[PDB]
RNA sequence: AGAGUAGAUAUUGUAAGCUAUGUUUGCCACCUCGAUGUCGACUCAACAUUUCCUCUUGGUUGUAAAAGCUAAGAAGGGUUUGACUGUUCGUCAAUUAAAAUGUUACGUGAGUUGGGUUAAAUACGAUGUGAAUCAGUAUGGUUCCUAUCUGCUGAAGGAAAUAUUAUCAAAUUAAAUCUCAUUAUUAGUACGCAAGGACCAUAAUGAAUCAACCCAUGGUGUAUCUAUUGAUAAUAAUAUAAUAUAUUUAUUAAUAUAUUAUCUAUAUUAGUUUAUAUUUUAAUUAUUAUCAUAGUAGAUAAGCUAAGUUGAUAAUAAAUAAAUAUUGAAUACAUAUUAAAUAUGAAGUUGUUUUAAUAAGAUAAUUAAUCUGAUAAUUUUAUACUAAAAUUAAUAAUUAUAGGUUUUAUAUAUUAUUUAUAA
RNA sequence: AUAAUUGAGGUCCCGCAUGAAUGACGUAAUGAUACAACAACUGUCUCCCCUUUAAGCUAAGUGAAAUUGAAAUCGUAGUGA
RNA sequence: UGCUGACAUGAGUAACGAAAAAAAGGUAUAAACCUUUUCACCUAAAACAUAAGGUUUAACUAUAAAAGUACGGCCCCUAAUUAAAUUAAAUAUAAAUAUAUUUAAGAUGGGAUAAUCUAUAUUAAUAUUUAUCUUAAAAUAUAUAAUUAUAUUAUAUAUUAUAUAUUUAUAUAAUAUAAACUAAUAAAGAUCAGGAAAAUUAAUGUAUACCGUAAUGUAGACCGACUCAGGUAUGUAAGUAGAGAAUAUGAAGGUGAAUUAGAUAAUUAAAGGGAAGGAACUCGGCAAAGAUAGCUCAUAAGUUAGUCAAUAAAGAGUAAUAAGAACAAAGUUGUACAACUGUUUACU
RNA sequence: AGGUAAAUAAUCUAAAGGGAAACAGCCCAGAUUAAGAUAUAAAGUUCCUAAUAAAUAAUAAGUGAAAUAAAUAUUAAAAU
RNA sequence: UCAUCUGAUUAAUUGUGGUUAGUAGUGAAAGACAAAUCUGGUUUGCAGAUAGCUGGUUUUCUAUGAAAUAUAUGUAAGUA
RNA sequence: AGUAUGAAAAUGAUUAUUUUAUAAGCAAUCAUGAAUAUAUUAUAUUAUAUUAAUGAUGUACCUUUUGUAUAAUGGGUCAGC
């Protein structure tokens, strides 16, 4: 149930290290995608193209944004008048703060 | 109950249901991003339904294409955005499918999401117009999308294209009238060249699309195999 | 000594005598006295042999036969299910070839149980002035731990290879395995006054155990099909209504589809809900879905299972234990040798058999327009992850992994009052 | 009563060491109390099998604990606080 | 088992605390955030109102708007009760202080008027519980100087027509639903005998204080050392069912979560099913199994006479004939002991 | 009885070294620091493991070879 | 926690507030409770209680070097 | 819980040297090859240093004890106290 002594520095390493399943493998199963000339893996689309093509179509194939007549008409004054400012939540300005904890893919290398 | 097909870490009730609003995700939206195993359940599913729609849309037998109609039925949710499902089913996907004998939806594998490392991947409708009748084009067919970009950059880098993308193309090709297939390649092209931003002559465009379907379309050792002595 | 008809040594064996043993009741306090494994059960057994049965064999006026009795070798195999009891034990029932005796922290819980003995409540008999007590009896009553090391069970990777690889593999080693019963014949024979009643040996059953398998059988089957109850939410079809196109037509009727909708409002003496009139366009059949433990129920493909199926107890042979002999001196004789020669003889031994581990050896190729592997993809015969194995065809050629499809088949449950074509 | 019963009920009374408000004896009713008997039913068992879900196992993220003289930490016999 | 600090080991291990997810887009950034759509779970609730509590947790700094009538506080008055208070010499006492009396405090309670809106001020005088039965009456059939018949039975409202006043005013008769439930009413059963305490007109006023107000409240916003399956007061609480707030569903609403994705070995938990047996288990039928209306009948022995026994057991009709929601419903008898209903070791 | 009660001697206790396989107490022997030639002690000298060769008996059982198990039986052997 | 079992108009259940506790209240009586637990709470103080008991007690070198007996001891784990 | 500074240790990763995949225990010492490192008198056949070829011998410390490797006791480890 407990361990019997304080495990040493050789004995922990060896179990750890030693054994191949338990050390990360190279990726020799990259290859280069036919629409970009980068590395992806093999039998996978490449995250580049297929993501452009997304884009491409959300261009396209988009909903239209509805823009009420009555608020689009107002003028600025009476705008401010009706909808004014106010001071967000400090826990709203870190939600608002997006680049701080959101990650965009990055682009591979290009294959030679 | 064992083998037959994916557990998917849910209650049999549950599971039944996902497989059913990935379905209905699958024929709104001529593809859909999800992980592996899903999409792999899923694309049975779909599949199966759009065979039971091509047999009720082709059977003489009456109480047949009923039952056929009424499993339909059974096999989608229609709520919602998925009201009127079961039209485009029949008039709409279904028709796409009446040549071609099952393999309809094609999986196809993404790089593994970050912050999970659950393996990604595309189910996907087969064949799928790029372009409507009014002047959009059409979300779905990625692989003919990825294809075309694949020929597009083959094209400035001056190069041969490689056997792989040849096959892949007369894949395409095979339930595809051949105009119908250069004109959708053409508008595919259009779009694409303009987000990489290469140059669009439209006319030389034209003539290698022209020669790419040509190739396609007119077909044409270590060991010897000698007999016993 | 004494039994044992007649005889101490067939079998019996006092008192004393000499040992062994290291199981028990002690005795000692030498271990820790932060060793419950708290004494019994269950799970699991391992080991001894001081043999219960089974195999071999001596004696047995107390071996006719059969039962036995007794002793030798022998541990290969096997050695039980209940009633009561906390029980070990025992009695008892029914069995079995037999129901051995132990050791293993009175084998076994960081594996279980917790009934007993066991703290706090408690009462009973007895004791004490009393608090309380008791080898008493009794109801009740809390146990933990994710394994670090060793060990064991499997499984990989690395690796040094008498130096490659693919593959085929032997000696061996590590294990396993090893039976037993009953009836039948031999035979109512031997044997006996009958009454009984065989050895040797062999076959057939079975038993126990192990192993494999899913064709059937049974099981399960949150695959699936059918049946059914209660609410609910759909889709469709139609009726209706309205908006938007189209359009017969002349904005508007109409025609067509598309969408959208099926409300709502007011009575009926406080409120609520329902009911009906009122208001309004405010719809009546197909088919679904979810929920109700898979909602419940009848079936049920595969798979896996055991109630099922199949196989097997691994010969022959080698030397042997005990035991039974031949010739034969030393030692005229005699003596199976603790002389030389010469023989038999065991469920034991060595082998055999089977499983796994290894890799002597073998055939084959050798820098690759196609060398051997590995990563990657699709999976399964295989599986925790791995490992193993199938496939990665698309080429003039020749191979289908999976899904899908398709065909046949199965399931479900209706069905000839049918299915499809005439002309 | 069971095939067979150290339990149970009835009964007997050399009452080790019962006995009358520390109340005696006997009923009905009640009891999550205790013991035993019957029926019914069962995966409790003969004998386990199958299936569902949550883990367990693998990948990604975050990330404990008791313990620990130091450890290059096998078997057996003997040995020795 | 020294103390403080730092850092190790176990170990990248166990665990990530009841759970339903999908997609598409925000956003060529999202398992985890927002939006839309589908699916699901809660629904006498995971809903809507609230009380208490609290790092304001909120739909936030440009912030939780009150003269009063279904607003509370404040305020007036008290209960339990409290009080360096109170009363030559209130009484008693090592001191502290204590007691008795007064007096001031003390809400969990009492407290004026009001939509045809309402006016609190100053001054002068002078209700423990519990029931709503019966009977009788009014009414529709019978039948039409009947018997039956079954329902009606105190209240609240609009309408119509009057009638009285002159289109208000009020009376008067006239028609007008089932089920709940509610408030004012009345009359009424028992023993357990059911709080306290705060004038009247009339005259004259009354330019309306302060304070709570978010959200959270069966919980991630209080108590539990944690965003902790514990604890936490109140009224509501679609419909359809039913005796019912039981049980099913769930319109609307509100959720889907600080772990996911695969996988589903052995193994454990939580379930479902099981051939032939049928308690052989075992300390012991522990656990599991077992329900032939739930309604209406019918219901023994015994006995303290109490359908106690008894919801008896069995049996019956309504339903059902192969079966085909949930939920209540789980046999009988002997013995010991205790009469009973209760209480007790909050954590053996 | 590794018992217990003293007596006596020694060691241990508080003593490192050599021997007795290992070894608190037995057999030797007492480390001041070296060193390592010369005597040795106890104990040993086929190997492991420093170091040997002989005589003479007797044993045949591996008795035995650093932890001697008995009454008794048998077969021998001497002697009287 | 779940499954189950039990009371469920009463010796019922609970909200707001008050009263009684550290020689000490409350207790349908169990040493039960009095703020995660009492044969008597907690804090502070006495106070460095007291410990014939247990543990700890730090550099070096040098020289000598014990005893575990007798006696007495409310003494035999101590002390003379 | 001052401000600097900080090659203090424990501890993490990496590399370099060197050893290690037929060898079994306080992990050291001694013996002894070997490899490497540095060296301004290595003249060298040198020196030193680092280092688990290799062989021998070697039962942690402390407390407490008639007596401990002890499976009696305390300590995870370092720094401060």
């Amino acid at each position: 149930a407990v361990p019997k002594k304080k495990v040493s520095h050789q004995k922990k390493r060896q179990k750890l290290y030693g054994p191949g399943k338990k050390q990360l493998k190279m990726i020799h199963h990259l290859n280069k995608c036919p629409s970009c000339g980068h590395y992806k893996r093999a039998n996978t689309l490449c995250m580049y193209c297929v993501g452009q093509i997304s884009h491409i179509w959300k261009t396209h194939t988009a909903k239209e944004e509805i823009k009420p007549r009555q608020e689009e008409e107002l003028s600025e004054l009476d705008q401010r008048v009706l909808y004014p400012g106010r001071r967000d939540t400090k826990y709203t300005k870190d939600l608002k703060d997006k680049d701080n904890y959101l990650e965009r893919r990055v682009r591979t290398l290009k294959k030679d | 109950t064992v083998g037959i097909a994916r557990k998917l870490s849910r209650d049999k009730a549950h599971r039944d249901a996902l497989l059913k609003n990935l379905a209905c995700q699958l024929f709104q939206h001529e593809s859909i991003v999800s992980t592996h195993a899903k999409c792999k359940e899923a694309s049975r599913v779909a599949e199966r339904i759009i065979t039971w729609t091509k047999r009720a849309i082709t059977t003489s037998n009456s109480v047949a294409q009923a039952e056929l109609k009424s499993q339909i039925q059974s096999q989608l949710f229609l709520a919602g955005d998925n009201r009127k499902l079961m039209k485009r089913l029949f008039s709409e996907i279904a028709p796409r499918y009446l040549e071609r004998p099952g393999g309809y939806t094609r999986v196809l594998r993404l790089e593994p999401r970050a912050n999970d490392s659950a393996p990604q991947s595309v189910l996907e409708l087969v064949d799928s117009p790029v372009m409507s009748e009014s002047h959009t084009v059409n979300r779905g067919n990625l692989k003919m999308w990825l294809l075309v970009k694949s020929v597009i950059n083959d094209d400035a880098n001056q190069l041969p294209h490689n056997p792989l993308t040849l096959q892949n193309l007369h894949k395409v090709a095979k339930f595809k009238a051949e105009a119908q297939l250069h004109g959708e390649i053409m508008l595919i092209k259009q779009v694409l060249l303009k987000e990489m931003s290469l140059p669009y002559d439209e006319a030389l465009e034209n003539e290698r699309t022209q020669a790419l379907l040509k190739e396609v379309y007119s077909s044409s050792s270590s060991y010897v195999m000698v007999p016993r002595p």
